[PDB]
């Protein structure tokens, strides 16, 4: 209803607009108002929806980052006494993450992910739902910590699943969930042999895969495969 | 160094 | 008062922790609170408020250039008639931008301008109000567009005035007004020649004057020296 | 190219 009284077409045109002056708040403003619309997303539009959230999110996690770090220095022994500004001010950007992990959350369960019946659309707002818990995760240290874990793991497992029975080990969402079910692995539940193995199994099936694809899709699917190929130099 | 998830920025 | 609850030195406090994390509309609304307090700026806090909302100000220009060619190109002869999105859009963060420079103008005005006494607070001031009202002149088109130009260019004046009276020429807040005030004749006045003439000028005094400097007041003032003979540069 | 001011950024 923010966006109640605009066309959807109006709103996709203009979240491209935005995308084009890295107005990144706006962008995802205007497709969370064209998904409020009702109608299933094609995949043009389900790239913008994701461009427009990864941004957003992306410059809160490198805030969130920054702070944490300059907190934690200051409850290091031999700190002198600040007073509660770097706590407050980290926990006020951790509540608009959360607030915007939420958002996008809500969409995908209301109703994107009950509406999407192909596997390209459902693989995707599955992996989203796993990158957005997984965000939440990145920040949490509370009770819920293991159920947002969970969380996490439970989506991009179902997204894992499906895309491992409908598409090709070089679909590009395949790769790219497998990547970050990989950095899941790695980062948020411990688990580095399995984030290894998964990068690993990952590329190698792509590669035997790629004879079949054609040189756009080789590029496509090859772009993706590097960043399984530098994750592994960096953990091995 | 943190690690390469997608999509990227 | 979005602020007014929050003590003074928290406020500049996170403003610093918010340019360290790149926050800027954050670090922009903490000073603009600072600022509210009704007490003068030290020139650290000075610094923080301009920094602030040049970072803000910037990303809106930067904005409003990209919509405002796509509206330009979308207005030639030949083109597909889109709907009114793209000006609909480029109005939108028109008028966030104007909000923003009319939110600077505002605290000049209520009341740091009128408290400032010495060259340094009063010259900085009167700077930051030329600057903003060429903003505001960037994107001006109606019966008011001159008045705006009026507005600057005796903002800059003054501050030109009193910057020959009470600094020596190699003061970096004096080279960086007649900078601004340089840039100013040449895109917003029509005025190359005096722009270039202003440049030349302020780059050979402040060169004359380099020899009283200490090694770090040389290396302060030669870096605005070099901003003037690269757009010097460009224009000739 | 469009011209410097300071301060930059
Ligand atoms: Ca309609
Ligand atoms: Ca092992
Ligand atoms: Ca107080
Ligand atoms: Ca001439
Ligand atoms: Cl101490
Ligand atoms: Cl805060
Ligand atoms: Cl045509
Ligand atoms: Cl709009």
């Amino acid at each position: 209803g923010a966006m109640g009284s605009m066309e959807r077409a109006s709103l996709i045109q203009k979240a491209k607009l935005a995308e084009q002056a890295e107005r990144y708040e706006d962008m995802a403003a205007f497709m969370k108002g064209a998904v409020e619309k009702g109608e299933e997303l094609s995949c043009e539009e389900r790239n913008l929806l994701s461009v427009a959230y990864k941004n957003v999110v992306g410059g809160q996690r490198a805030a969130w980052r920054v702070l944490s770090s300059i907190e934690q220095k200051s409850n290091e022994e031999g700190s002198e006494e600040k007073g509660p500004e770097v706590r407050e001010y980290r926990e006020k950007v951790e509540t608009e993450l959360q607030g915007v992990c939420d958002t996008v959350l809500g969409l995908l369960d209301s109703h994107l992910i009950k509406e999407a019946g192909d596997a390209e659309s459902r693989v995707f707002y599955l992996k989203m739902k796993g990158d957005y818990y997984r965000y939440l995760a990145e920040v949490a240290t509370g009770d819920d910590k293991k159920r947002i874990i969970d969380s996490a793991r439970s989506a991009y497992q179902e997204a894992m699943d499906i895309s491992k029975k409908e598409m090709p080990p070089t679909n590009p969402i395949r790769l790219g969930l497998a990547l970050n079910f990989s950095v899941f692995h790695y980062e948020i539940a411990n688990s580095p042999e399995e984030a290894i193995s998964l990068a690993k199994t990952t590329f190698d099936e792509a590669m035997a895969d790629l004879h079949t694809l054609s040189e756009d899709s080789y590029k496509d699917s090859t772009l993706i495969m590097q960043l399984l190929r530098d994750n592994l130099t960096l953990w091995t | 160094r943190r690690p390469s998830s997608w999509r990227q920025e």
